[PDB]
């Protein structure tokens, strides 16, 4: 992915008021109760029978800073997301095996929160922006399927 | 389909949306012809420069077609018949593209109405405009 | 949804199909299981092994409720309400192995049925199939 | 991807009975006939208002053979599909900006077809050997995007 300049100043400069621990929460939590089907990934997470349960769930509240966290690692090495997330591609695909659309579902979910967070800061190229960012961690993800 | 909760959520916001739907209608479609510029293909016909008049009008008649549609919301199917058959007999708008779209009217009702957007109004949402999706469609399956 | 031309292929296939479907039920999820091994994770519990009289029953199950739906075809929905529940809040299947399923009986039917498997009837028995999986993951959206 | 040496005689050898003009024709017409809103991208082809229309279009009849053979191509240098359609990766992504789905849908396709004309001889394990060849082939279409 060629990178424009403008775009890594929009993603590094959002990225700047982004609070990992709070969005990454939110963003798992989304994921995990607008596509339900994902809760089967997390059984080990204990109870998230309830939208109510699974919003407040140290688990899931913890496990959301350490996925941003890795997004974050992204927005550093731009350039160089093929391998930032190299071995988590063998952990999603080789051990989990998580259907790579869900990367997208991930990723599109993120680009809301995102969006309820910084309001009109959020414009539509900033948008475009980190859909490419999301996009494009989800073929680093993917990298090792086909 | 459509659970009677779903619809209490689907409706809530349209209503806390309003007449505002004019303006959201083309800042969605604006989003999605900046973060998907493959949507553009479908236009060719438009000046699609921001504020556009085209993309402005275009704008309208989309989010009212919306509207429409969760008033209907038992019937969306009919609500949206004349539309269905536009959107794949003429126009053959590939399946995906319906999924981008929905996408962005999420992220413009996100940013203006945030503290309304829960992810159970997120799911309810999405559903609607799944279905929404699925019926403009019903010409390819 | 289905038009009163689809059924018509619909139930015509399943009758060229017949009592057959106990074996086709096996070779689908078979091709299922090799051409899509990351699918083996929903049975653990089972012996995945070519024959293994598991997937063999298993199988019959599979089609004999395809077999029921298709004869319920005005109303799929509740002809499979059991196991849109089962298939959701249970087993959570991902969306995306139900389009895999799918794809593998028709190429099965294609195999056993190929002068039946015009395109007409392959767009039908898609949709048909389509609705299939949309009602089993309802629980969904 | 890492080739099985069965999955190559598997692939060439059942690629051996295909006839090119026929299931290249049929792979298309089915494409365009099952997923209408592909026809889209051959308005350029004429009539295709009726299946009985487009399943003997002479023009999809003669470019389902371009397309398969293409195909075969890949048979050939399985091991270099990267770059065997590297170039119809910009056609189909920079100028024609098909949506990859439709890479697998017509890769699907093709799988029926080959199962309808190869009946009992085209086991799991050859499915399962075309299907890769397929989401290999589908990928190096795609690679011009991501
Ligand atoms: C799209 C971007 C995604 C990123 C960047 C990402 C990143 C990560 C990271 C950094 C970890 C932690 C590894 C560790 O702690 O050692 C992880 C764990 C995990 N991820 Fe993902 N992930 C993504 C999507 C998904 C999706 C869509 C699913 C399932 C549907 C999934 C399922 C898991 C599971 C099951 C774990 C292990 C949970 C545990 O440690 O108990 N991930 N992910
Ligand atoms: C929920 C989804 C959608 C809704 C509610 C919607 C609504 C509408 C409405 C109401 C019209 C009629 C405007 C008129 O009278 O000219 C229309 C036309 C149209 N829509 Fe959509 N639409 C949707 C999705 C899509 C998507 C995804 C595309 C992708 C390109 C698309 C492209 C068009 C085009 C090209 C026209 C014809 C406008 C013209 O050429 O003048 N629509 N849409
Ligand atoms: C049209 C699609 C499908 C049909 C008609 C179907 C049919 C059935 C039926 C009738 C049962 C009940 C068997 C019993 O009583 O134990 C069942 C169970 C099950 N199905 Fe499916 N199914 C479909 C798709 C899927 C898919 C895509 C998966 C993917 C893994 C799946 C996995 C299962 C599992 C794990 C069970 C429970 C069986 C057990 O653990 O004993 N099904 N299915
Ligand atoms: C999945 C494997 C596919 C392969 C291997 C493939 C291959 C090719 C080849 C070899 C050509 C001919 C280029 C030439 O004659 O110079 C071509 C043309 C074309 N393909 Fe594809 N294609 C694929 C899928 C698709 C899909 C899914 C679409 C649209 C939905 C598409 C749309 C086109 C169009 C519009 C042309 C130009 C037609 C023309 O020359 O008039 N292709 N393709």
């Amino acid at each position: 992915v060629h990178w424009t300049a403008e775009e890594k100043q929009l993603i590094t400069g959002l990225w700047g008021k982004v609070n990992v621990a709070e969005c990454g929460a939110e963003a798992l939590a989304r994921l995990l109760i607008v596509y339900p089907w994902t809760q089967r990934f997390f059984a080990s997470f204990g109870n998230l029978s309830s939208a109510t349960a699974i919003t407040g769930n140290p688990m899931v509240r913890a496990h959301g800073k350490k996925v941003l966290t890795s997004f974050g690692e992204a927005v550093k090495n731009l350039d160089n997301i093929k391998a930032t997330f190299a071995q988590l591609s063998e952990l999603h695909c080789d051990k989990l095996h998580v259907d790579p659309e869900n990367f997208r579902l991930l990723g599109d979910i993120l680009i809301i929160v995102l969006a309820a967070h910084f309001a009109k800061d959020f414009t539509p190229e900033c948008q475009a922006a980190w859909q490419k960012l999301v996009g494009a961690v989800a073929h680093a993800l993917a990298r090792k399927y086909h | 389909v459509l659970s009677a909760s779903d619809k209490t959520n689907v409706k809530g916001v349209f209503a806390k949306v309003g007449g505002s739907a004019e303006a959201y209608g083309a800042e969605t479609l604006e989003r999605m012809f900046t973060a998907y510029p493959q949507t553009k293909t479908y236009f060719p016909h438009f000046d699609l420069h921001h504020g556009s008049a085209q993309i402005k009008a275009h704008g309208k008649k989309v989010a009212a077609a919306l509207v429409e549609a969760a008033n209907h919301i038992d019937d969306i199917a009919g609500a949206l018949s004349k539309l269905s058959d536009l959107h794949a007999q003429k126009l053959r708008v590939d399946p995906v593209n319906f999924k981008l779209l929905g996408h962005c009217f999420l992220v413009v009702v996100a940013i203006h109405h945030p503290t309304l957007l829960t992810p159970e109004v997120h799911a309810s949402l999405d559903k609607f405009m799944c279905a929404v999706a699925k019926e403009l469609t019903a010409k390819y399956r």
